[PDB]
RNA sequence: CGUGGAGGUCAGUGACGAAGCCUAGACCGUAAGGUCGGGUCGAACGGCCUCUAGUGCAGAUCUUGGUGGUAGUAGCA
RNA sequence: AUAUUGGCGAGAGACCGAUAGCGAACAAGUACAGUGAUGGAAAGAUGAAAAGAACUUUGAAAAGAGAGUGAAAAAGUACGUGAAAUUGUUGAAAGGGAAGGGCAUUUGAUCAGACAUGGUGUUUUGUGCCCUCUGCUCCUUGUGGGUAGGGGAAUCUCGCAU
């Protein structure tokens, strides 16, 4: 009976909001005269956001992640006959990764015909770039020996900022999960160790979920205790997957939809 | 008899035809030699039918006889064809002795076709293909889009990067 | 109860002292009692394979070369008593890069090619133990009776090995290996010096496809022999294997050299290893090497791990009888074992401990570690108050 | 970007619709003291909305409104100087009546930059 | 294959008469019925009708501009009816078929060199 | 196959008697089956429901987990078995309903028309 | 050529998304229309050989429902 | 034996599927209108479960904002799908007293555009369903089929791998 139940309801939705806040208003006239009857509503009474909710050595630094020893030069290629927005978006990489070189992937070469050549040719970490259709969608960040693989799924990419020749400043956000800081080991090794303080170039890697945000952004201190910042770089979205622990024959975690399930967890 | 078999499959219903948008009718009948179906081209209306198929790698020549009208059981009769394509063209030819032309150049055909369908090998010995086809399921397209448009506003990265830049600077003054 | 838990990471050994129903992932649930590093020496010389002797006596095996015989001790620190461990002797140098850097021109994939230890077991109350590596190598490493280690002799196999089983059911043999490398049966002398190729196994016919059937089997299995009128010539040796190509393969000497059957268990030939063999009513029904005591195929069950994050099990005749934690397993598995026949030693690359019950398969015990676990043995399962 | 704004809404409000759309764009693009300053001077009859007039009802659920999205934008934790209604949207409703939707969202106005050679 | 160059005669749609105008009308073509109609007694200016001369070429009816007839395929069964005529016909994987069943159909046309008219339907990398 | 003329194989009629079912034929349509262990010792295959008797739930979310049944809501078709309860946003528990079902009894409530219908049955205690 | 339902058939399609709805998207058919991609959706549906009919809309100062211009106009005594 | 649009109780359909079907699938001969006899509508669908949005915050109220439950609120008691008319905002384009249409083209915007990679003829080898030794088994006429144990390439492209 929608026309019985659409009245009934409106009216206890308008007597409700009514009730709520007269409480409020009244709320309001005690805090006033007292300050620390609102202290302890704030104690009892939480926020309980997802965050609050949340369902709960050495010798590998060097090992399987590049450290600041050498310069890393980084065996950037791309998925076979891939068009403009592949090369659009190695022309990104080519600037944020320390010593690129594209290569021209020529159909052939399995997977370890190329190790033996980044083997002679002397590489560290091989990148990446495939496309389903004209949209950029995975990108996969493997160490050339050994074989510490990561897999990556971009959903954002959009584009004021026009940047220097100044090299950038890292930081990255909360990595409390052990998986978390082994990403956040690949991001400290790929990416350069120079940072130049000067020129004035952060490069971020919030991971408040389990998605990646990485921007780059310019930095002003004013002395009043605050910090202007203008976007600048590629918008930028990544999800883990796989680590696929041999060049790429094992696995360590990979992603599947029995997670999201949990809407906790965060690995 | 055969004639009355046709015409009450031609129209009356062959229940394994497919009318393709080009007006063109094709029998999916196992046994015919053309994917296509036409007067005694199609295996039920014709008595004396070849065909080649492949069961596994083996292609074998099934030949059905009207004398086995009788018995569904045993109709086609079936002989392997070597490997070699030169010496198996030639044992097609002496099965095909004295019958329509038809089925002469047509088994010839239908296994010069299956031996090229034999690059499946080809794409199988340098497959190591670093792509397979992956689904899009469209509750996982909203989970990734949803929860995505959910953590950049609880992200607020500004403010993480203003709190990491006053609390490094000052730790490194 | 007391787990030996090889670490890599650190490379070292993690002691689990715990109950049964211990949870490291829940805050609420039980906790272990004790969880003890002991030995870390590298991530460069990490802990292949041991075998457990007695209650005070275990042997190791470490990737850069070394064979170790350590003395375990018991002292208190509620009322729980943890244990010491004390590197007694040391036999070094036993592998050989060379041999595994020059054949693998590509034979599959892997940058490093590292030589590990393929197995670590007794030959027969002996004093004795046999040490295989992936160059081909065999060292038989003789405890002496001054309680230290001495290499008997250094013997040759055809590489690439993978594993290596022996035959201890009376009714000495072993067979062995790997990459485009069949199972082959070698007999040693009571000496020590003499080994002979007694039979060689031979590839199934082609596929559908008229290519060549790939071969690389990962863990073989004895059984008791064939009954009837054994066959002159022809050897009487009931075994089974695993390949890295889903195939399930039983061989019978008697019949032949060719396995009489071959099965594949999961489709598009997904890799597969570790032959374990367990009993669904959750019994022992194997020798001290895991070696299955029957004479007919068909009592045989077997647990076996993939790469990318599932435990198996499958009967004598490929039927798939259900997976192993399917929710709790996220990461691969570097090594399971069928620990009494009653229960389920895992822990692989997510870098958790879990005991699983063989009957019931139940997850009983699961401990975070914090490394890589490659090898798990369980020195008793006593409760402690 | 949603993380520099913040956006009130009104619905099923019983205001003229058509005089609604006329004080919402007066009000479109503009700095939000500045804005809250010019409905207190039409009030008044200090200034007159875009012909002209002084509709004091539609001004009235508009400051509201305003109003309440500064305190929604002060709740994220943004600057009340530096802020601007970027977007703001007025629909009819339901009816006879002519009620009607606002929706409005204030946004930062984000310099802040320098350079280096 | 090779084929005849596909003459079309007429590439744009036969819309109706103030189906533009109104909105109730729809695009799609009915003839004008009333005597006093312009477009009926086909006066200069007003729109082209469908008639029988615009019919296409026998030889090259129902090809795509690849060359290829089109044909509709449900599964396995029925993309194999076309193994004698790669050349001629096109695999046409049909729109309710799922992203299950298409990584299947796909795997085949390409081993019998079936050229599929719409792959990349439903299958991302 | 229906024989007799007396039963109907409506569907209209069928899904209105169900739910239009008065409390004493929805005690009988609440039936939950006996776990293999009381299968085998009382010989009968299933029963209706009660409160005072455990319970094991076999589908949905709440899989495996067990407890004893606190109300049989013969209105909403349901039981209500507490220890399986969906804990709110203000702190308070409300309990899951259930269907009997998908639900298996692991240890029955006994009384003295309980043990009567378990002899009439065909059963042993 | 199309629509609702019936018999038969395609061991048809289908929660790995049926039907519907859009779409500066593509193909076929002279056309009636058919097919496909993309987006939205949430549970049934389609081709083929036949059957059956309450079967195809621009109009009827058409019926019902909804929404404009008139208009912030006449107006509020 | 026959009639039967009522009553009582069933069983059905090549029927209708919410502007249909009874007027009424729902607070229906109700709401309501007529002095009265009488006339007489509209109105179905959240989800699997209310888990119906706690709690902080904007306002006397009306509604919002953070935050959360759920597979999905892109399902909110205005609740499945959500068409068109029509309305706002934003972006693009055009506008000297008419627009929309047809033939053709330019400019601007924009979308398509192979997980296409061989084919043939020789040459290393290595295997097998190949040669060779020994067989076993289903059946119908020679022009059969399936399936083991050994050996062997110094002959053999017969096939497939390099």
């Amino acid at each position: 009976n929608k026309l019985k139940r659409q009245e009934i309801f409106a009216d206890i939705k308008h007597e409700k909001n009514k009730e709520r806040h007269t409480m409020r208003r009244k709320r309001a006239k005690e805090e006033r005269e007292n300050p620390e009857l609102r202290e302890q509503r704030l104690k009892e009474n939480v926020t309980q956001t997802i965050e609050n909710t949340r369902v709960y050595e050495d010798d590998l630094m060097r090992y399987f992640n590049s450290n600041s020893n050498e310069p890393p030069k980084i065996f950037l290629t791309t998925n076979v006959n891939a068009k403009k927005s592949a090369y659009e978006f190695a022309n990104i990489l080519i600037e944020i990764l320390p010593n690129v070189t594209f290569v021209k992937r020529k159909f052939g070469y399995k997977l370890k015909e190329i190790s033996d050549i980044c083997i002679k040719r002397n590489f560290t970490d091989i990148v990446i770039i495939n496309e389903d259709k004209k949209k950029v969608t995975g990108l996969t960040f493997i160490h050339l020996p050994e074989g510490p693989t990561f897999y990556f799924k971009l959903s954002s990419f959009v584009e004021h900022g026009r940047p220097t020749s100044h090299i950038p400043e890292l930081i990255l956000n909360n990595f409390q999960t052990r998986l978390g800081q082994t990403v956040g080991r690949l991001f400290q090794s790929i990416l350069p160790q120079n940072p130049d303080i000067e020129g004035r170039q952060v490069i971020t890697l919030h991971n408040q979920r389990d998605y990646i945000f990485f921007r780059r952004h310019r930095y002003v201190f004013k002395d009043n205790e605050r910090v202007g910042l203008q976007e600048l770089g590629p918008q930028f979205t990544l999800k883990l997957k796989r680590l696929q622990r041999g060049i790429k024959e094992e696995t360590e975690w990979e992603h599947k939809p029995e997670m999201d399930k949990e809407k906790k967890k965060f690995y | 008899s055969d004639e009355i078999v046709w015409q009450v499959i031609n129209q009356s219903f062959c229940s394994h035809r497919i009318k393709a948008p080009n007006g063109q009718n094709f029998c999916r009948n196992e046994y015919n030699v053309t994917g296509l179906c036409t007067r005694q081209s199609c295996p039920l209306a014709n008595s004396k039918y070849a065909t080649v198929k492949c069961d596994n790698g083996k292609l074998y020549l099934y030949m059905k006889t009207p004398e086995r009208a009788h018995t569904p059981a045993k109709l086609w009769e079936r002989i392997k064809l070597s490997k070699n394509y030169t010496k198996a063209l030639q044992q097609i030819d002496e099965h095909l002795l004295h019958w329509s032309k038809f089925f002469r150049h047509k088994c010839k055909q239908r296994f010069t076709k299956l031996t090229q369908v034999m690059i499946t090998e080809r794409r199988l010995a340098l497959r190591e293909e670093e792509r397979h086809y992956v689904g899009v399921a469209p509750k996982v397209k909203r989970r990734e889009q949803n929860r995505e448009r959910k953590a950049l506003v609880a992200a607020k990265i500004e403010k993480a990067i203003e709190k990491e830049l006053m609390d490094r600077l000052k730790s490194g003054a | 109860m007391r787990l030996l838990v090889s670490c890599v990471d650190s490379g070292s050994i993690k002691e689990v002292l715990c109950n049964i129903g211990t949870d490291t992932s829940v805050q609420s649930a039980l906790q272990p009692f004790h969880v003890a590093p002991h030995l870390a020496e590298g991530l460069k010389a990490y802990v292949d394979r041991m075998w457990v002797i007695s209650e005070d006596e275990a042997i190791l095996a470490r990737n850069s070369g070394v064979v170790e015989l350590v003395k375990i001790s018991k002292h208190l620190k509620p009322k729980f008593d943890i244990s010491e461990f004390e590197i007694t002797s040391s036999v070094s140098d036993l592998f050989d890069d060379a041999k595994l850097e020059s054949l693998s021109s590509k034979s599959v994939k892997r940058t490093k090619l590292v030589d590990g230890f393929v197995t670590l077991c007794p030959i027969k109350s002996n004093n004795t133990f046999v040490a295989a590596t992936k160059s081909g190598l065999l060292h038989i490493i003789k405890k002496g009776e001054d309680k230290k280690l001495i290499k008997l002799a250094s013997l040759g196999l055809k590489a690439p090995v993978e594993f290596l089983q022996l035959y201890d059911l009376e009714d000495y043999i072993f067979a062995y290996g790997g990459e485009e490398n069949l199972i082959k049966l070698v007999e040693i002398d009571s000496s020590f010096q003499s080994l002979k190729q007694i039979w060689e196994a031979k590839n199934v016919k082609n596929d559908r496809l008229d290519m060549r059937v790939p071969v690389w089997p990962m863990a073989l299995r004895f059984l008791e022999p064939s009954p009837g009128k054994t066959e002159k010539g022809k050897l009487n040796y009931q075994f089974a294997a695993i390949t890295r190509w889903s195939h399930l393969t039983k061989y019978s000497t008697q019949h032949g050299r060719k396995p009489f059957a071959q099965i594949d268990l999961l489709p598009n030939r997904e890799p597969l290893s570790q032959m374990e063999v367990f009993d669904a009513k959750g019994e022992n029904v194997v020798s001290s090497l895991g070696n299955f005591q029957s004479e007919t195929f068909n009592e045989l069950n077997v647990i076996t791990t993939d790469y990318k994050k599932n435990v198996f099990k499958f009967d004598g005749n490929g039927r798939m009888l259900g997976k192993v934690g399917r929710d709790d397993i996220t990461g691969s598995s570097t090594y399971i074992h069928v620990h009494d026949g009653k229960y389920l030693l895992q822990g692989g690359l997510d870098r958790y401990v879990r005991i699983f019950d063989i009957k019931t398969n139940k997850m009983l015990v699961k401990v975070y570690v914090g490394s890589r676990i490659n090898f798990i043995v369980m020195l008793d399962d006593v409760e402690i108050e | 970007n949603p993380a520099k704004s913040a956006s009130a809404r009104g619905s099923y409000l019983r205001v003229s619709f058509k005089n609604t759309r006329e004080t919402a764009q007066a009000i479109n693009g503009w700095e939000l003291t500045k804005a809250q300053k010019y409905l207190e001077q039409v009030l008044d009859h200090q200034r007159a909305i875009p012909k002209a007039r002084w509709p004091a009802k539609s001004v009235k659920f508009v400051q509201g409104l305003l109003q309440n999205a500064a305190a929604n934008a002060e709740a994220k934790g943004l600057d009340a100087t530096k802020l601007y209604v970027s977007h703001i949207q007025v629909n009819q409703a339901p009816k006879e009546s002519s009620p009607s939707h606002i929706e409005l969202v204030v946004t930062e106005k984000e310099e802040a930059v320098a350079k280096a050679a | 294959l090779p084929h005849p160059k596909i003459v079309k005669k007429h590439t744009k749609k036969f819309k109706r008469h103030h189906s533009d105008r109104y909105h109730r009308v729809a695009e799609n073509w009915r003839k004008q019925k009333g005597i006093d109609s312009v477009v009926r007694r086909r006066f200069r200016g007003n729109i082209s009708q469908p008639k029988i001369g615009y019919g296409s070429n026998k030889k090259t009816k129902f090809l795509s501009p690849s060359g290829h007839k089109t044909f509709l395929v449900a599964n396995v069964k029925d993309l194999e009816t076309l193994t004698m005529h790669t050349k001629t016909y096109a695999a046409e994987i049909a729109h309710n078929i799922s992203a299950k069943n298409r990584v299947v159909i796909l795997a085949r046309a390409k081993a019998l060199g079936i050229k599929v008219t719409n792959p990349k339907g439903r299958l991302a990398l | 196959a229906k024989q007799s003329l007396d039963v109907s194989s409506d569907r209209r009629k069928a899904r209105k008697a169900y739910f239009t079912a008065p409390s004493s034929q929805r005690r009988v349509l609440l039936s939950a089956p006996l776990s293999k262990e009381l299968r085998a010792q009382y010989g009968i295959k299933a029963l209706p429901i009660r409160r005072d008797d455990e319970v094991l739930v076999v589908r949905g979310s709440k899989k495996g987990q067990e407890g004893k049944i606190s109300s049989v809501y013969r209105l909403k078709f349901a039981v209500q078995v507490d220890k399986v309860t969906k804990e709110k946003v203000n702190g308070a528990s409300v309990p899951i309903n259930l269907h009997p079902s998908k639900l298996v009894i692991t240890k029955l409530h006994l009384d003295k028309d309980r043990k009567a219908l378990i002899q009439r049955k065909g059963g042993k205690l």
